């Protein structure tokens, strides 16, 4: 399989393609404020610092918030326009591909400020799935076959 | 290496066996196994606190013994360690280094013997 | 905290079965998007 | 061990791996203030170099 003993060849072409598609997304809203407690109001404003989590071996002093679905995030981000002195402490919300994050790395929902709305904090010292990429994996037989 | 120690010393050369170091973070130390007289011993030149840098190297490499060889003039140097972040009554941010690797029991220097 | 997926081929280049090259060669994915926002 | 007198070969692989693992950590907190002496208080604040 490694020597130079083989017949000259010049005719390679893309014979086949497999793809692991990221097909559903997740979002982590990471701002530096504890959403899960009281905001104050427009002129009685409370600025709650954030506690931080640890995931995949890293202290983040920002709170990170899970969202497996976009609406939920939309909700919460809207509610958040209400309270500028809070939304200013957002680092960003990042979009990642789905289920790399484990249930057991998350809090149960929590009411936000009041509030009707709820969010789940990423942490619990958890780690992320080291997903196997099966769609793109080929076992010997499957491989030759393909 | 599965060589016979008694009459195979002459095979200790780079087309028959090979050796590399790595920190799985893209620092590497390529080692021409032909250039060790008798022994594959790794030492380190480390400093700490003020500056943090461990550079591990192969002892007496390339020396026709026994002198410091190349010494540390070729070495795998480890030095992107992590800093942890904090907040105040204002977050100053941490630096993410080898932590994730550590969480999977791969923070370390690894030797690849081919 | 940091967002990075690096996919690699298992045991590649190993006369088995050792971790191979492991992740020292891999496709690394890490430019994910952040969504924007506004404020008063 | 150095010359080119050797048979053509094409079949290297990773044969073995040894690893010195960093398996326990240590931390150095480096701030610019003498912790080992008096801080003052919220409004009587002492800033020890």
């Amino acid at each position: 399989r490694s020597n130079n003993d083989v017949l000259a060849t010049s005719t390679m072409r893309v014979h086949a393609i497999k793809s692991e598609l990221f097909t559903q997304l997740e979002y982590i809203l990471t701002i530096g404020a504890n959403l899960r407690k009281s905001f104050g109001t427009a002129e009685k404003p409370k600025f709650p610092s954030s506690s931080g989590s640890t995931h995949d071996g890293i202290y983040n002093p920002y709170d990170m918030y899970w969202f497996n679905d976009y609406e939920s995030l939309k909700e919460v981000m809207d509610y958040l326009t209400g309270y500028p002195w809070i939304q200013q402490s957002i680092k960003n919300v990042t979009i990642i591909p789905s289920g790399f994050i484990k249930q057991e790395s998350l809090n149960d929902h929590e009411p936000v400020n009041g509030g009707d709305l709820s969010v789940r904090k990423l942490g619990k010292q958890g780690v992320s799935n080291q997903k196997d990429f099966n769609a793109i994996s080929l076992d010997y037989q499957s491989l030759m076959f393909t | 290496l599965g060589l016979n120690p008694i009459n195979d010393k002459h095979l200790l050369r780079p087309n028959i066996v090979t050796a590399e170091l790595t920190d799985y973070a893209g620092n590497r130390l390529p080692i021409d196994l032909s250039l060790i007289e008798t022994n594959l011993e790794f030492d380190s030149f480390v400093t700490m606190g003020a500056k943090n840098e461990i550079k591990v190297y192969v002892k007496n490499y390339n020396a026709r013994g026994n002198n410091v060889g190349q010494y540390i003039d070729n070495a795998l140097t480890i030095n992107n360690f992590d800093t942890i972040g904090f907040s105040v009554d204002a977050i100053t941010e941490g630096h993410v280094g080898y932590a994730p690797l550590f969480k999977q029991d791969k923070f370390g220097v690894h030797l690849r013997l081919g």
